[PDB]
């Protein structure tokens, strides 16, 4: 019908709104400061870009939310830099405006789907990991840099007391590492940047010796992108009004791999890439949260929904990409 | 034979202390508003009043200065011009001590200037001025050499003594009367441009020796010699140079040695952000860098 | 000096105005919305009475906290059950205009003594408690009761954040238990009335049968006003400047006492209560968090404090007095 | 030989300097987190891994204690608290140098009450921590002296010139082992803190060699001996005390000489507001004093 | 009618309000923060006082302005100190406000009477000062205390402004170095009295030798609080209307005293005054703009105003007030 | 870096703009209502336009700031019937608006190049025009007509109190008389058409003869456009961080000129165009401050910077080319 996505510069962004533009009863009207990452997507008619920035703006964005029929935040500072140098802004900023985008939605009665942040377990120890029932872990007080972390699961309860008084549709959904074409770079603001993955993709590049990390043991899994947003199409269609009030989590259990074999498998891609002329050669291995478990209980309870694709083409495909679109501009 | 002197900071003091061991009387202080030796303190001991003017650009400090009527002006590493409205009041004239081979590049901030070049062979110049500031004739030149372990404190306090053995006879020669100066060579005068913050950042493609003598002169209590990777910060206090290699690699880690232009580099004392100082296991620890 | 109490009708506002009425250099203009528990001292002559209410007056409090040299909240919502009834009004009084009063401080570089909650430990696991350096823990969020107490803890952690980028003088001080005359209703919402004690009220002057809860273990810790107020007093003067940027805890750790034994000597203190046959006797037994330590190295470092008060001489003089003023009337 | 040392300020810098003059390692420097040559450069010189923690009361840090194993432990002039959940971690003991004269004379602020009086005789003494706080018993203890001409720098350098002739003496003590104690007086024990700043008002009403103590206590760089007039600040540098009218008035102005409960006081040198240090008599004649 | 007195504690507010009383068509309500010095009115019926401070304060000025029917600003800010430390502060403070309520004035058609300063002629070398016809000179730019100063002339232009194209009924009054009994106090950063004649009370009181500027030859103009107030009363009625676009200075040109025959004055009484022995003798003398005549014809032009009251009369009042009204008690 | 420059569309800022186009790393923003002026360098890539009015917009100008790292006010009104007319939106516009921005520039620690005019120093005697040491004389009292002008001048004040308490790095730059290509028309609100180069046109396009006003022997003094223009461009790099709070002026002292010298040169240039047939002869001559000096020690203290291209060129280049461009609409 009608779509708003705040923070349309993004990079789940670009991939959303590609995969909008599949569906032929959907105006998309993009509002952010930047349009670069969605370069392509301007000349498209029923795609509207709008400079602005949530931080000025308020009326305006509400003259948004009043035109459109459903309202996507996906707004937030994956940056370590803005920790480090003064996370007071950050935390002031990027926290207390999303309270007020949520008063201004219940207000005006408007379908709300937030993306809570994956940071809220930090180092649960405990055996039954659990979403709703079991405990967070945070460290040492004298740091300032996790506030803000734990502030957005604040948030999330927050949003939860909107149902209990006026009734407002919510959905809390949270995307776990997801990674494929069109990356992003170290200092971009944009969610869905998994640091050891780029680093990974860094130490590729710079053709350092592989570091091996206390053996590179420590295990990862990873997600596909359009199946997770085919899951978000059946609940923009809300098949059955089965997804109000649940969170919705999307991983993939199976792909259990440690470093190690990532890293072989890594190279079995790498060294077939014609343009390694242009790439310094294999320098070799050098000796030097450990566990997500997703539950996709409530996934199969709202959706039905089960992922299909495979990672390691993907990720040999996302690498062979990134190799040969290497910035030209020297 | 009362005078009003123009001085500041260490070497200003010095200048007054060799001045008071000839004898000169100081009617006033014309000082600038300001871990130095204040000069309030001695001229307290001694009982010498002290003014210390936002500008003397006036009628009536001039007024004040024709009634002390100063026979001589001393200059001690000044910054801002000497227009002419300080050039009359003088009978002898201005005479200036300044830490350069003149006439080579002349002006602010000269202490760079200087150790760009790193000679073994640098000192202490007295001139005098005339209506375009730094051309009269040199009075005298001193040369001091400097060593390849010299840190920049030692360096300026070998000028200090330097600049109170030079005073010790060039007092003297201004007692006995004027003397036929040395004319300055206008042959060998050059004007530059402005400094970057570059030289604040290590870049790797210059050779060990040049950036070495920079560090070397930019210790402490300077800011130091500071670069960034990533969004991490450090700053190289000192380091020492050891002997065809690529760029950009890391070489070795116990001992750790970058790899630059030419020869290779060594950290021994270095601190990263605002943390302690310690050699460069530690950082590459925080870092993570290994050969 | 002048001193402003924010809700200054209280336990603790009382017990501080008419201790600071014994110093010669203080002019004390409290503001709140009542001031019927301050009758008596209303009349004195730097005493003065302000009616107010910060959810609704914006440049008074400002005008307040300009005009005066110290600036105290006393305020806090000690009723379980409001946590449920319309949690969205608690969300809304106690988070964003404490956040106000914090920042207007700020602009006015007032020196700010803030009252954070004894539910920051919570339910740590660790048996050695600290402030700083141990975990902390969060509840179920299907469980409203933490909806309150967690976010409390966040804004403690803001006003620490304003000091090393506002360089702001805080004092954040924790209330421990305390006890003394003049003992709060049941529906007052001021600090100050221990769970443990105020059921034993109930227990005693309602007359019911004493509850043998699983035996009675539990241990608690208890302190006296007069302590903590001399603190207070050490800190608003500032002696030896050691108290800036330091997090103080009052209490009394030695002094703790199980529920077998508190009901013990209550009863002992009762067999010896004059006024007995105008109360009716007990009505016989019916048969029916486990620690907490505080570390208060830092209070003994800043300001070499030492306790004096010992429990049970508090208990029984506050029982009698509360006790003796049953209403004669009827 | 080797032990873990917990040092700060100068204090620690020169403990440091004095065991390194007799070749002591040390394996760690627990310092807090921070002109003169910084003790991190020389441990860097030496190439000795360096630490500074917030705090050491965690389990990590007893186990750094616990297998790092140190066989003397030390305290120079700390100002974190080291309470005895961290003695009871020590072997051997502590040793913590104060200066003041244990165990008669205890009170508040010893420091400065032992300037008001200008004793000739006063103290420093290293001592045993125990788990009551500062009570353990003396180990050593030495005397010094007081000028009256001694100013802050200069008797400070004195107490640096003590620290090292005295250290000088107690390390072959300990290198050659455990040293008799001397018993203290159970009955004259306290707990010492600080001052506050509202002391350096100047009350006219104390008698002339108090107000020298307190005109000594505030000496370049301490924040000064300040008192207002009207809306006007001013603060006293150095003064003497000197051998009518009534108490309270000015008796002259150049030099200016104030009344006092006993006798009068001539001040030498003064600061007005932000204004820069002069001698007595212009001061008065910008405050608008009178004879 | 409705008269409402900015700033009536104080001096000039003091007996304006006294004068006011004397007339019986008048009601009183006197807004300030503060109500020690006409407290002597407090009790008489039509005097109402409100508490309120420009700088904070809106709603309750601009509701009285809509209520009242004269309208008399009074107060300012004298503070020597706070010139140099923050000037932003009475930039912030002595110029927007007031400027507010000249609009709001504007909007509700109502009479200004705004104090200006006499301090604008400065150093003009003419033997006879004028307003609008003689050059004025001024110091120089560096000394800061002006910043504010000047700014006040300016000010005043703005009014004149309001002259040309839409009228608005405005008198600018100028009083000159004024005298009369109940003293300001010492501290009190309040205008009302002559600089030479406080530091004269000062030399007196702490018996200080006089420092006689180039022997005291600079000559000053007095005059007393009754008649010029007076003058006020009859503009406030503003007879004949034809007081509007005129500016009125209050001054007594002729009662000219140069320092030395204040001093003359001052001796002969005081050596005749009979109190003196609980007082410290004189010191002797000590040797060590000059003169002001403004012109006093637009008074007679517009009002036909004359002075009565002299000069060494009123300093015998003021002096023998001064110092018999000092409590025995310090 | 970023440069916001407000006015953009005119003379100076044109200038400006085309001179920092040939420097790589200047994005360009640029506010104003209109864009006639800058209608070629608009398709500059990195040059963009904003329709914007510091009157109303005020949340998007402050974005503008936040967003950019160097702002540049450059508006001002120059038209003197509007003096008359309306002073009162001159004086609220061009004072209060700027004022609000130089505040916000303040609040978030900006950098300021602040356009200050000449005519603040009116008729000091001194051989050398002095800004904080030299005297003033000031025009008529009963004229307020030119009372906004002066009121630009106490705007500089502000910005001096700036310095001693906040030390904002404000740079107080003034042109004296710049002329180049480009000018402006009669109604046009931009500053520079000197009265006498426009009076030197109009008097030749209407073909009037030459007024000699006293015998046209009043001098005046001219500066070149670049030098100006290349000036500020090592104020903006700041060359050596010597600049900051400090009082730079750009004038050429040594041309010093009478109307008549100027007549017979423009003249001695112009005869020599060949186009000159679709413009009327000359009329023959009727008969019919005074003398100011700059100080350029600053200049060399901070910059070094002397002016190169010799005058009589630039302004015969410049009238013929505005004498070919003559508008064919009319």
């Amino acid at each position: 019908m009608r779509v708003l996505i705040l923070g349309v510069n993004g990079f789940i962004g670009n991939h959303l709104t590609e995969r909008l533009l599949r569906e032929d009863h959907y105006e998309v009207y993009g509002l952010d400061i930047g349009s670069d990452a969605i370069s392509r997507f301007l000349n498209h008619p029923h795609f509207h870009f709008v400079e602005g920035d949530i931080s000025i703006h308020s009326e305006w964005i509400e003259y948004h939310v009043k035109k459109c029929d459903v309202v996507l935040p996906l707004v937030a500072i994956a940056t370590p830099i803005e920790y480090t140098r003064n996370p007071l802004r950050v935390f002031e900023l990027d926290f207390e405006e999303n309270l007020r985008i949520i008063r201004y939605c219940v207000k005006y009665r408007k379908r709300i789907i937030f993306p809570s942040t994956s940071e809220v377990y930090g180092m649960c120890s405990d055996k039954y990991f659990d979403e709703d029932h079991s405990n967070l872990i945070v460290g040492p007080v004298n740091k300032p840099r996790w506030i803000y972390s734990v502030s957005k699961q604040l948030l999330d309860r927050v949003i939860w007391a909107y149902g209990e008084k006026e009734g407002l549709q919510f959905t809390l959904f949270r995307p776990f590492n997801w990674m494929g074409p069109r990356l992003d770079n170290l200092n971009a603001a944009r969610i869905g940047s998994s640091r050891a993955i780029t680093q990974l993709i860094l130490n590729l590049v710079e053709g350092s010796p592989i570091k091996l990390i206390d053996g590179g043991k420590q295990k990862r899994c990873f997600t596909d992108i359009r199946d997770g947003i085919e899951a978000l199409y059946r609940i923009i269609e809300n098949a059955g009004n089965r997804c109000d009030g649940e969170i919705i989590n999307i991983g993939n259990p199976e792909n259990e791999a440690s470093i190690e074999e990532l890293g072989e498998m890594l190279l079995a891609s790498f060294e077939k890439h014609p343009l390694r002329h242009h790439f310094p050669p294999f320098a070799g291995f050098r000796v030097v949260v450990e566990h997500r478990k997703p539950s996709i209980r409530n996934a199969h309870r709202c959706l039905d929904w089960e992922p299909k694709i495979d990672m390691q083409e993907t990720i040999d495909e996302t690498l062979d990409f990134f190799l040969r679109t290497v910035d030209l501009t020297d | 034979m009362k005078t009003v002197v123009f001085a500041y900071h260490d070497m200003g003091c010095l200048g007054i202390e060799a001045l008071l061991a000839a004898g000169y009387e100081i009617s006033a202080i014309f000082t600038h508003t300001d871990f130095y030796g204040s000069v309030a303190r001695l001229a307290a001991e001694r009982g010498i009043p002290v003014y210390a003017p936002d500008n003397v650009n006036h009628p009536l400090w001039v007024e004040r200065i024709a009634q002390l009527s100063p026979d001589v002006i001393f200059s001690f590493y000044y910054r801002h011009l000497i227009y002419d409205e300080i050039l009359q009041l003088a009978p002898a004239g201005a005479f200036n001590l300044h830490g350069s081979l003149l006439p080579k590049y002349r002006g602010r901030a000269p202490l760079n200037w200087v150790l760009v070049n790193g000679e073994t062979e640098t000192g202490v110049t007295l001139h005098r001025m005339v209506k375009r500031a730094d051309a009269g004739a040199i009075v005298a030149q001193l040369r001091i050499a400097i060593a390849p372990d010299d840190i920049a404190i030692t360096l300026h306090h070998k000028l200090c003594h330097a600049a109170r053995q030079l005073l010790e006879q060039t007092l003297p020669a201004i007692k006995h009367g004027n003397i036929l100066e040395i004319a300055q060579r206008e042959n060998e005068a050059t004007c530059f441009g402005r400094r970057t913050p570059d030289d604040s950042f290590l870049e790797w493609h210059k050779p060990a020796s040049v950036l070495h003598n920079m560090v070397r002169a930019v210790a402490d209590p300077w800011p130091g010699a500071f670069s960034y990777v990533g969004n991490q910060k450090f700053t190289v206090w000192s380091s020492r140079v050891h002997p065809k290699a690529q760029p950009g690699s890391v070489i070795s880690v116990a001992p750790l040695l970058i790899a630059c232009g030419d020869g290779a580099l060594e950290i021994v004392t270095g601190q990263a952000g605002d943390g302690i100082t310690m050699q460069g296991s530690q950082l590459a620890q925080t870092l993570g860098l290994v050969q």
